[PDB]
């Protein structure tokens, strides 16, 4: 009756806080267990594995996992979440003496610690001489989230975090655009709950 | 071993027989073919313990395999259908669960090759209001009107690929979500200090690698044949 369970396809952690990704298994006999990571655009890399030796298994980069047979668990931890920990993690188990079976995966989202948020909506112009534009909602903290638009002619992306290494500076942003003649950046994010102090230039 | 897979990327029409090949140098008895889909992890299609041994995994329907040699394990889509679009991974194992994975095959099955379309790409220049408010400058790249959803976006500053300051949407959106063959669009941001954007010597390019038709595909439309290609857009730094 062998399986491996990860719950939450997407999970969050605060930057600097304890990382904890849960995995449970169904096997009467203790199995071997594995944690793989997949950084975007790439293949799978082994972080660590339980192979019936040490119960506390240490892996690359501060990762560790404790095999706990009495609650059929093998949770992956790391003491502090860094922006570079953003990836998909897979728990996996040995099965039928002949193969590895994989959990469904959990993507870890790291919420940057934004101590001086400066929420704003900017208009950006095409570098080429159309008067085509996009709207950029930026510099809000992680209490803000962006909704998909009401209007099927207005396109709004998910929020994305960038890490400017030059200035050790992270920020959130979403982009909105439309081909409609009535479309203004003042209205682009009207379906999102934005900070009351959002800067709206000009 | 060095476990290697071919091809790395492929686009096909529905109804074609498609072959993926895994090769290894270490001669491990055990070889495996898996597929990866978002939300489902890696699902086993077929596996083989030697040249005389083939075993079904959980999702073997629509596929066949052959173990032609100790070194090689072939996967076939017998008659490709769109829901076989996936990242495919082969693996080998020793006798103690020491897995080596290949680097992946990204396969896209499309119903109608006539709908294939490269992106249009534009760069949007930083706002003066952002510059004055923050002393930073955010460029936005937009890739639009592409099909299928099989691209790679990068940023290039004075001719070198940059990763710092960048965030690209993890998945493109559908331009017409009610359509099964909607075109897609994708955005990315690159943020620099205002002083770096303000230097007219700095050159910024968004590059999109599109995967589409090959040379041997027939093309009957007047519009450009939508072959695998790169489409970029650019902007120069500006003192005003």
């Amino acid at each position: 009756a062998q399986s491996v369970t990860q719950l939450g396809s997407h999970v969050s952690v605060s930057e600097g806080a304890l990382v904890l990704l849960r995995c449970n298994y169904s096997s009467s006999v203790p199995p071997y267990l594995f944690w793989y990571v997949q950084y975007p655009n790439q293949g799978l890399q082994l972080l660590l594995k339980y192979t019936s030796a040490a119960t506390l298994v240490k892996g690359i980069n501060g990762f560790e996992a404790e095999f706990k047979k009495s609650e059929t668990s093998f949770h992956l931890t790391k003491p502090s979440a860094h922006m570079s920990d953003a990836a998909e993690y897979f728990c996996a188990v040995s099965e039928q003496d002949d193969k590895i079976i994989f959990g469904k995966g959990t993507r870890l989202h790291i919420l940057p610690n934004i101590q001086n948020p400066d929420p704003a909506v900017y208009q950006l112009r095409d570098s080429k001489s159309s008067d085509k534009s996009v709207c950029l909602f930026t510099d809000f903290d992680s209490q803000t989230n962006v909704s998909q638009s009401k209007d099927s002619d207005v396109y709004i992306t998910d929020k994305c975090v960038l890490d400017m290494r030059s200035m050790d500076f992270k920020s959130n942003s979403a982009v909105a655009w439309s081909n409609k003649s009535d479309f203004a950046c003042a209205n682009a994010f009207n379906n999102s709950i934005i900070p009351e102090d959002t800067f709206f230039p000009s | 071993a060095d476990v290697t897979q071919t091809p790395r990327n492929r686009i096909t029409k529905t109804g074609k027989r498609i072959m993926l090949e895994c090769s290894q140098t270490k001669g491990h008895d055990r070889m495996y073919w898996y597929r990866q889909d978002p939300g489902l992890g890696l699902r086993l299609i077929y596996y083989s313990f030697d040249v005389k041994d083939i075993n079904k995994g959980e999702i073997s329907d629509g596929y066949s395999v052959s173990r032609q040699a100790q070194a090689k394990f072939s996967l076939s889509l017998e008659s490709a259908i769109p829901n076989q679009t996936a990242l495919y991974f082969c693996a080998t194992s020793d006798e103690s669960y020491g897995y080596t994975f290949g680097s992946g095959t990204r396969l896209t099955v499309v119903e109608d090759l006539n709908k294939v379309s490269p992106p249009e790409v534009a760069v949007f220049e930083p706002s003066e209001a952002e510059i004055s408010h923050t002393q930073k400058a955010t460029l936005v790249c937009l890739a639009t009107g592409f099909y299928p959803d099989h691209v790679e976006l990068s940023w290039w500053v004075n001719g070198k690929e940059v990763h710092s300051g960048v965030c690209t949407d993890p998945q493109p959106l559908k331009e017409q979500p009610a359509l099964n063959d909607s075109r897609y669009s994708l955005s990315s941001r690159l943020r620099v200090s205002a002083t770096f954007w303000q230097n007219p010597r700095n050159h910024f390019r968004c590059q999109v690698q599109f995967y589409g038709l090959s040379e041997n595909d027939e093309w009957t439309q007047d519009r450009a044949k939508p072959v695998t290609q790169i489409v970029s857009a650019e902007a120069w730094g500006r003192a005003d």
